[PDB]
RNA sequence: AAGCGAAACGCAGCAGACCAGGC
């Protein structure tokens, strides 16, 4: 339900939720990226 | 039946390289030790990295590759420090690693040249060689403004046949005969070649004359260093790693002899 | 071929 | 301890021959497995003997000693088949000179011996 | 898309010689002039900073 | 099946008989042994492996 | 997919023996010394201290495959000598040959630092 | 077909041979007797191998020929060349 | 030899075209 989404030029975390139209509140941008998860993501340096 | 006894004579010592010659001994120990000096000598360098956050163009494994590339002063640590495989602690401890941190926001308009000088280090003694007090600054990413790098790594004790990051050399010239008197090589034409830095003839020579009773002596070795190593350590703590590994062989071979009855 | 085991003073493992 | 082959009927009792075999053999290995509270005096004070005290803190556990004592490879051998410290039988792998044995070992007779002045018995 | 941080053949550090590099071209040196001043005397490090491409620099010019 | 294909690549240390085949492959594949008492203990390790 | 792990080619795995000996059945006063977790730096050296031992008829070394990380060197003597001495003074040799060096190295260092 | 005489070779063929160790190590895997020692050998090919070096493999071959005869070689009638 | 408080619980496929490529 809570996703921080991103725009592709206007970049805001506008809370999109499910059974909705993707579309920025404050730009009207159609596409939308997700934000990197808060896992903890390694990488061994080899 | 026993052993040589070699001698040595440096021609050249600077912070970056060290030009000297071992002569009296075989050709075996020679290149054992031009081999040690590239894969058998620990240091310090980075083997673990947690990305909390990167907008950058270059992903997380490009970043964390480059970051263990990062040569690191080892100088007195290394031999304190000891391996995680041995270390009876967990995570990360102070005796068995070094923790680093790194936190870049570029919030003007002109690029940020993320650089070695921004990794912070908990030791003051293991640090990047650029940060040590000319050179300029290892360069890890540049970033356009509103991008974010930040993450926490940690150093670890290595040697190079585990990573050529571990690896405190910058070329090794091991040169022996410089005038083919052993005949080694055969030159189809030695008049097309030219002649060695440590060659002893006139011009109008081309290579010495053939020596039957010749065997190779007189090794001529330049280790230059990356900088995280003097170029003398890296010679003591090869064969200081080479005598431990004979030693600990000699260990495992009593050990076999004795468990035969 | 079961055998006894003279004198004993031990118990069971875990 | 050289070597070690086992003949027991159950794997307990492979247990308990292979922990009684390398208290007996008083290797190093083993007595620095000794851990948690075991002691070498009673509460009188007097000294135990080491050997049973060893014997009995093993009987009661023996995972660390096992964990410790060490792994070799085995060589091949038709009947003899090695044993790994969590018990479990393996082909490959052993407990350093330790096998065990499907067929059974050979048995008790008594040898008529004779005996010097000084007590030094002879067969 | 960015200068390595050692040469693939010896292990030399050339991370730090490119801004240093194009420092040098832009004061009017020859690409040759400026590898030896930078103390690149091997052919393989020379290759690293002579046959670079810094293709980072074209892709700051996009929005994050 | 029970077939495999990769990549070839040369081996001077291998004998004319001989093949390197990758752990992956050899892990994948399989041969149905029958069991025997001259087998069941080496069997019996691999089952419970 | 199937990169072996870098550390296997020094660390020992659990129960692996670093070295093993065999005797030579073909010819009397052989064998074959088996040193897991190893390469040409060591048999090199090995192989050359063994050459030098007039007692040793033999003395050679080989890596099986260079993928694994095992070597085997083989030594032959004279009946009134023994192969697994000669390996075991061949290791002594080099020992004091690099104790010597080092010595030999820190004196050139320090000449050399104060000029 | 009269086994007094028997016209196919005497000797036994690479097939014959395959199909014997093979047809073989089968029936040891599944715990057959096996017939002669086995000091150190328990793959059932190399039983099988071993008991034929020594030729004491239980097995009839029965070569069918083009007419519709038959004649059966038995293993140890037939000589091994490999 | 030692010795303390003497119940109930490892899925699943379109298929058929056409293109590019591999030794
Ligand atoms: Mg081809
Ligand atoms: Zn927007
Ligand atoms: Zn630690
Ligand atoms: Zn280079």
């Amino acid at each position: 339900q809570p996703m921080i989404y991103i725009c592709g030029e206007c970049h805001t975390e506008n809370e999109i939720k499910s059974r909705d139209p993707i579309r920025c509140r404050e730009c009207g941008y159609r596409i939308m990226y997700k934000k990197r998860t808060k896992r903890l993501v390694v990488f061994d340096a080899r | 039946p026993y052993a040589n006894q070699p001698t040595v004579r440096i021609t050249e010592l600077t912070d970056e390289n060290v030009k000297f010659i071992i002569e009296n001994t075989d050709l075996a120990v020679a290149n054992s030790i031009r081999r040690v000096f590239i894969a058998e000598v620990p240091i310090i360098a980075i083997d673990w990295v947690q990305i909390d956050a990167n907008s950058s163009v270059l992903h997380d494994e490009f970043i964390a590759h480059r970051l263990g590339l990062i040569p690191l002063t080892s100088d007195d640590i290394v031999d304190k420090l000891q391996y995680s495989r041995d270390c009876t602690c967990e995570e990360f401890c102070p005796e068995c690693s070094v923790e680093f941190t790194l936190d870049v926001r570029c919030n003007e308009d002109q690029t940020r040249h993320v650089t070695s000088r921004d990794l912070i280090s908990n030791s003051p003694r293991v640090i990047p060689v650029t940060s040590r007090n000319e050179q300029d600054d290892i360069l890890i990413v540049k970033l356009r403004k509103g991008q974010e790098l930040r993450l926490r790594a940690y150093a670890k004790k290595g040697f190079g046949k585990e990573h050529a990051k571990w690896n405190p050399t910058a070329g090794v010239a091991f040169e022996y005969d410089p005038d083919n008197a052993l005949r080694h090589t055969v030159y189809p034409k030695p008049e097309e070649w030219p002649k060695s830095e440590y060659s002893e003839l006139d011009e109008d020579e081309s290579q010495a004359p053939y020596d039957p009773n010749g065997k190779p002596e007189r090794f001529y070795y330049n280790v230059e260093s990356c900088g995280s190593l003097r170029p003398e350590t890296i010679v003591l703590s090869a064969l200081s790693g080479l005598k431990k590994k004979l030693s600990d062989l000699q260990t495992q071979l009593s050990h076999e002899i004795q468990s035969d009855v | 071929a079961a055998a006894a085991a003279a004198f004993a003073a031990a118990a069971a493992a875990a | 301890l050289i070597q070690l082959i086992v003949s027991g009927k159950d794997e307990q009792s492979i247990a308990e021959a292979i922990i009684v075999a390398m208290v007996f053999s008083q290797e190093d290995c083993m007595i620095k497995a000794v851990r948690g509270d075991l002691n070498f005096v009673n509460r009188a004070n007097q000294r135990l003997n080491p050997m049973h005290q060893l014997l009995r803190h093993f009987q009661k556990d023996a995972k660390v000693l096992f964990q410790n004592w060490g792994i070799e490879p085995i060589d091949n051998v038709m009947g003899m088949i090695g044993i790994l410290p969590d018990m479990t039988p393996s082909t490959e792998m052993s407990l350093r000179g330790v096998r065990v044995s499907k067929m059974g070992v050979d048995s008790t007779e008594r040898v008529v011996v004779s005996i010097d002045r000084f007590l030094r018995v002879r067969d | 898309m960015i200068i390595p941080v050692r040469c693939f053949t010896c292990g030399k550090i050339v991370g730090n010689k490119w801004e240093a590099y194009l420092g040098l071209l832009q004061a009017e040196y020859t690409e040759g002039d400026a590898l030896d001043a930078l103390g690149l005397k091997r052919y393989c490090c020379r290759r690293m900073l002579l046959a670079h491409v810094d293709l980072i620099e074209k892709l700051l010019n996009y929005a994050p | 099946d029970f077939s495999a294909r990769t990549v070839i690549t040369p081996d001077p240390n291998l004998s004319i008989d001989q093949v390197g085949v990758p752990r992956s492959i050899a892990a994948n594949m399989t041969f149905a042994e029958i069991v025997t008492p001259f087998n069941i203990d080496r069997l019996q390790e691999l089952v419970r492996r | 997919m199937n990169a072996p792990p870098a550390f296997e080619s020094f660390l020992l795995f659990e129960g692996e023996k670093k070295i093993t000996i065999n005797k030579d059945t073909k010819v009397p006063n052989a064998c074959l010394f088996t040193i897991n977790k190893e390469d040409h730096t060591l048999g090199n050296i090995i192989k050359s201290q063994l050459l030098k031992d007039p007692q040793v008829l033999f003395a050679g070394y080989k890596v099986p495959h260079p993928l694994e990380h095992k070597i085997i060197i083989r030594v032959q003597t004279t009946p009134d000598y023994s192969p697994q001495e000669a390996f075991t003074n061949a290791i002594t040799d080099l020992i004091s040959e690099l104790s010597l060096l080092e010595e030999r190295f820190r004196v050139a260092i320090k000449d050399k630092q104060e000029g | 077909q009269a086994n007094q005489k028997r016209i196919t070779t005497p000797y036994m063929t690479k097939y014959e041979r395959a199909r014997v160790l093979g047809t073989r190590a089968l029936q040891i895997a599944m715990c057959a007797p096996v017939m002669v020692e086995l000091e150190g050998e328990t793959d059932p090919l190399l039983i099988a191998m071993k008991e034929l070096k020594a030729r004491k493999i239980p097995i009839i071959i029965r070569r069918y020929l083009p007419d519709g005869s038959y004649e059966d070689w038995g293993v140890d009638e037939l000589i091994i060349s490999d």
